[PDB]
């Protein structure tokens, strides 16, 4: 089943956290990394395209999240704000969904 | 003294091409122009991926597309997760230029059961329907549209443009056809060569079309240097023109067969009697078209070294 995890669980402030994923399946249309704990439009960190092979950030971005093409995700020089939620969303080749759900806490 | 019998020839070519059907390269190389299209389009649809942002991410709306060849149903609808994902080249449609396909899709079917009539009949019109929900709300609008060759070859162009300028990916799977693999794969890879072929094709018959055109508004009915120097540049034009024309059409067999090459060799030709079980194979009675104008090409190359002579006169006179 799919699933996310934060590492480090917690995050000193000015450093930073990668979100590791784990099931991510096989054969993929893309996916897409959300504050929250769930998939919304204008809370989309980034988008990537696997036919395109790019990434296109959302409304939501910093500009210090980088995503990698196994799914995980990371963000560098964590603020405050970045503490909280972040949610998955994977579309695999069939197009069926599958969405994960994860979170970190920042402290100064 | 060789005019007469050679205008004649150039003539009665011209309305036979232009008046005709059964027999018209120029015909029957049109419609096989569309009917590939079609053809194309029933075979591939299902597997499109169509509905990535253009402005902002979204996976809410939905647009569903009545009358296509989707896998159980008659219609596509453009996916909302998909919304996600950014429209563009390799990777999805945006609705909009799934619906700009759409139309230009019903609009050749719906003058394909009516019928294309003969080149140089302009009147004939057609109705036409285009259904399209989202999610809720829902849209169905009946119009009249020119069914002639002109048009409906515009109608192609713009299907195989959307599909070769936005490149789309293609679903994955999991009885499927067996291009299809588990993975999504680029569109502009896979069916590369029929994209080609059906463009080259679509291109060619509009010359047909403008040949024809000028051909028919332009019937035909002595010293050195008297002025009869036209009406010889005349008779060469028209002569130099239905030569362009038989090639070009030859040609629309000849780049037809590109494909009885690659990936859709087998399925653009065949079918299961828009329904539910369309998807996947052209379903647009190809065959019966091709072999009508391999024949017409055949039937009509006795012509051939008469056209010729009336460039060969022409020149002399020059």
């Amino acid at each position: 089943q799919l699933t996310t995890e934060s590492m480090p669980f917690n995050v000193a402030e000015g450093k930073e956290v990668l979100l590791l994923v784990h099931n991510l399946p096989q054969q993929l249309f893309g996916y897409s990394w959300y504050k929250g704990e769930r998939v919304d439009g204008n809370r989309q960190i980034v988008g990537y395209a696997i036919g395109t092979q790019q990434a296109t950030p959302g409304p939501a971005n910093s500009g210090r999240e980088t995503i990698y093409p196994n799914a995980s995700l990371l963000i560098q020089n964590v603020t405050q704000n970045d503490t909280g939620f972040y949610t998955l969303q994977v579309i695999k080749s069939d197009l069926v969904n599958e969405e994960a759900t994860g979170q970190f806490h920042v402290y100064p | 003294t060789a005019i007469n019998q050679a205008i004649g020839n150039l003539n009665a070519n011209t309305q036979n091409l232009i008046d005709k059907t059964d027999n018209s390269p120029a015909y029957q190389a049109t419609l096989l122009a569309l009917k590939s299209t079609v053809g194309l389009w029933n075979s591939i649809a299902y597997a499109v991926i169509c509905g990535g942002y253009t402005d902002k991410p979204n996976h809410n709306t939905t647009e569903t597309f009545y009358n296509q060849p989707g896998q159980g149903s008659d219609s596509i609808t453009c996916g909302g997760h998909v919304g996600l994902l950014q429209a563009g080249k390799n990777n999805s449609l945006s609705i909009e230029q799934f619906a700009t396909l759409n139309k230009a899709y019903q609009i050749i079917q719906a003058a394909l059961k009516q019928g294309l009539p003969a080149l140089s009949d302009t009147k004939k019109t057609v109705e036409v329907t285009i259904k399209t929900a989202t999610n809720d709300t829902t849209v169905s609008i009946t119009d009249t549209f020119i069914n002639d060759a002109q048009n409906l070859l515009t109608q192609a162009q713009t299907i195989i443009n959307t599909l070769q300028d936005n490149c789309p990916q293609l679903k994955g799977k999991s009885n499927t056809p067996s291009w299809q693999t588990g993975a999504n794969q680029n569109s502009c890879s896979v069916f590369g060569t029929e994209f080609s072929a059906i463009s080259d094709m679509i291109s060619n018959a509009q010359n047909i079309v403008q040949e024809t055109q000028q051909l028919n508004t332009t019937p035909l009915k002595n010293l050195n240097s008297p002025n009869s120097i036209a009406l010889a540049q005349s008779m060469l034009k028209n002569a130099q023109s239905q030569a362009a024309v038989l090639k070009l059409a030859n040609q629309v067999g000849s780049d037809f067969n590109r494909i009885s090459t690659g990936v859709l060799k087998n399925y653009i030709e065949e079918c299961n009697a828009v329904s539910s079980n369309t998807w996947g194979k052209g379903c647009a009675g190809v065959k019966q078209t091709l072999t009508s104008l391999e024949n017409s090409n055949a039937s009509f190359s006795s012509q051939t070294p008469q056209i010729n002579q009336a460039q060969n006169l022409a020149n002399t006179i020059v």
